[PDB]
RNA sequence: AGUAUGGGAGAGGAUGGUAGAAUUCCAGGUGUAGCGGUGAAAUGCGUAGAGAUCUGGAGGAAUACCGAUGGCGAAGGCAGCCAUCUGGCCUAAUACUGACGCUGAGGUACGAAAGCAUGGGGAGCAAACAGGAUUAGAUACCCUGGUAGUCCAUGCCGUAAACGAUGUCUACUAGCCGUUGGGGCCUUUGAGGCUUUAGUGGCGCAGCUAACGCGAUAAGUAGACCGCCUGGGGAGUACGGUC
């Protein structure tokens, strides 16, 4: 993060770009994660899942 | 209704003062048809409370009605299993509709001998700031403000 | 690939620190592993830090 | 809740009848209390003069307070036995429903 | 008493609650103000509402030193993140910057375990 | 089928050391009302200074991003970084042995997690257990705490939906598109396009199948050997015997 406001930077859009900057880093999606414990059959299971999911996606693309 | 948009129907102006308003309020009034007994009762309320202070009776009126309107309400949302009574801003006709429908039931819980005497004196009431109508308007205020922290 | 080619080390590097996938950043499996070692490397030495 | 029960001509019914079924329709329903407020139960003989393993139809429909009326039904070789039927199906269909309704 | 010229925001955000910090510099603190703490209790207490009442509470609290400049520490996942820092420039204070200070692990302890609600 | 010599990739195995993030506990600085939790609550924590925030110590366990239809291993299974010891695999040419092979009743070795014996360790999590809720009832689901265990050393235990539910070895039989590790050729604008091989994927002709579906990673066409089935229960049970 670290944004610097400008002289004439709202605050409102300095708001903004804080989220666009925290959305693009992807730090907040990660904490959701630790609030349980994922089992090692449930991560592979979802792992493949998303896999196949990205190869149907591409197919779709180039097709 | 799930589909289509009903219009409002026009209400006439009153003969005496040609308010929609009044008219409005005199349907308000009016049980079982009888139109005519609701302009004697409107028109002997308004010469009653015209008696005591000398101003426009339609001025009057309708500053009462500014006085008794609403401001803010909860509509139930049932998500979860629980009511989550949400503020809300209500439309001028509602806000109408509610402070007509208001003094109408307090000046029909009050205590006088016929109901244009009893109406005159609700008006009386909700000009000074002290009525049920006022309290009914208090007590949606107070509601919605308790529960403003949700959207 | 070596811990010492700071600058080039750092051109795969987010603002976090954070080392950026392959996908991304167009680079062979082969190279994305010896550039993850020597990042590594480079951050136990301390020529580039951890997090932040 | 307040009982309303019903038979037909062919089965014969009796203020005896009445009070034995109220009884025990009181007894079984007793948890609920307040939640149900009427309870009609109806008795019929469907092919009247002659006889059959069934025979005897049964019917139980109850008001629960909120909620729309439910009904119930069994048929059975006895008045005994179809009121049986007639009771433990009612006792599942609103435990399903209470349940579902939470 | 003590004048400090800058300040630095703390803002806590969680699920149930939200807790605003306005301290000096090297950490000790001038003000505090939570979401519980101005009323709104319950699941209420989590409302965006509620983040900059605290936030416009505690601002004016620690305006008392009239510092005029601040920075921004913004933590945990939850509503508030965003009005409680809207509040603080309402209040009348000028951010320099805002930044997150969320605790990663890097797999290191062992999470709770599921809610099989 | 195997041997010698050059290179290559890899969370393959054992031992020791070491780095940062985060959690808990303990002291101190600032500071004064809540914190925490839930569908809503309550139990619980805190005016004997809680929560938040800064600084300084103790110890334990696991290694974010990289990370992938990725890789390695007979299987079970293997994830920071460095060093030592160590097995297998891929790939090229030359030179050697001359069928030295496949399978394999018994037997023998390895074998997730839980469990057991002895001695250590214990942060977080959490069987049992206690309280608070929900409920007609709650011996549960939810919340607040929490012991064994999870960790280390040396042994035992021989079990899993230990699963592509598909034994090992060998030869042959349309094509199209990915990805990983090598080999070769040609353009070049410092990157590309075609080929062979060993893995890992998506389609699909013929063929097979009750169907679904499989389809050069066969469930196709053939050969060698082993294990196993004979209606559902009683029943992986009783008796005897081995451990
Ligand atoms: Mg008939
Ligand atoms: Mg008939
Ligand atoms: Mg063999
Ligand atoms: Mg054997
Ligand atoms: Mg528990
Ligand atoms: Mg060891
Ligand atoms: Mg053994
Ligand atoms: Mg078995
Ligand atoms: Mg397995
Ligand atoms: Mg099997
Ligand atoms: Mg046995």
């Amino acid at each position: 993060p670290q944004v610097k406001l400008k002289e004439g930077e709202p605050v409102d859009v300095a708001i903004r770009r804080f989220k666009r900057s925290c959305e693009k880093a992807g730090v907040l999606a990660d904490v959701r994660k630790r609030e349980f414990y994922e089992k090692p059959t449930q991560e592979r299971k979802r792992k493949k899942a998303a896999a196949v999911k990205r190869y149907q996606k591409k197919l779709a693309r180039e097709s | 209704p799930r589909r289509r948009v009903v219009a409002a129907r026009e209400i006439l102006p009153d003969p005496k003062f040609s308010s929609q308003t009044i008219a409005k309020f005199m349907n308000h009034v009016m049980q079982d048809g009888k139109k005519s007994i609701a302009e004697s009762i409107v028109y002997g309320a308004l010469e009653r409370v015209q008696e005591k202070n000398k101003v426009d009776p339609v001025e009057f009126f309708e500053t009462t009605l500014e006085k008794v309107r609403p401001m803010v309400e909860v509509k139930a949302r049932r998500v979860g299993g629980a009511t989550y009574q949400v503020p809300m801003e209500v439309r001028p006709s509602r806000r109408t509709a509610l402070a007509m429908r208001w003094l109408v039931d307090a000046a029909a819980k009050r205590s006088e001998k016929t109901m244009a005497l009893r109406l005159a004196g609700e008006l009386l009431d909700a000009a000074e700031g002290k009525g049920a109508a006022i309290k009914k308007r208090e007590d949606v205020h107070r509601m919605a403000e308790a529960n403003k922290a949700f959207s | 690939i070596d811990y010492k080619d700071i600058d080039t080390l750092k051109q795969y590097i987010t603002e976090n620190g954070k080392i950026v996938p392959s996908r991304i950043t167009g680079t062979k499996a082969r190279y994305q592993r010896q550039l993850a070692l020597a990042i590594k490397q480079a951050r136990y030495l301390s020529l580039i830090p951890y997090t932040d | 809740m307040n009982i309303e029960i019903r038979t037909d001509k062919n089965i014969h019914n009796s203020e005896r009848l009445i009070t034995y079924v109220r009884a025990e329709l009181t007894q079984e329903f007793q948890r609920h209390s307040e939640r149900i407020t009427h309870f009609s139960v109806h008795f019929s003989d469907e092919n009247g003069d002659k006889g059959g393993d069934k025979d005897i139809h049964c019917m139980i429909e109850a008001r629960p307070s909120g909620l729309k009326p439910v009904a119930v039904h069994h048929k059975a070789g006895n008045i005994d036995a179809s009121i049986h039927g007639a009771i433990e199906k009612l006792k599942r269909s609103l435990e399903h429903t209470f349940e579902k309704k939470e | 008493t003590r004048t400090v010229s800058e300040g630095v925001a703390h803002i806590h955000a969680s699920f149930n609650n939200t807790i605003v910090t306005i301290t000096d510099r090297q950490g000790n603190a001038l003000a505090w103000a939570t979401s519980g703490g101005q009323g709104f209790r319950g699941s209420r207490k989590s409302t965006p509402f509620a983040a900059q009442v605290a936030a416009e509470v505690a601002g004016k609290a620690a305006l008392d030193y009239g510092l005029k400049n601040l920075d921004v520490l913004v933590k945990g996942p939850g509503p508030g993140r965003e009005s409680a820092v809207r509040a603080l420039g309402a209040v009348g204070y000028k951010i320099n910057s805002i930044t997150d200070v969320t605790p990663i692990p890097h797999n290191g302890c062992r999470p709770p375990k599921k809610r099989r609600v």
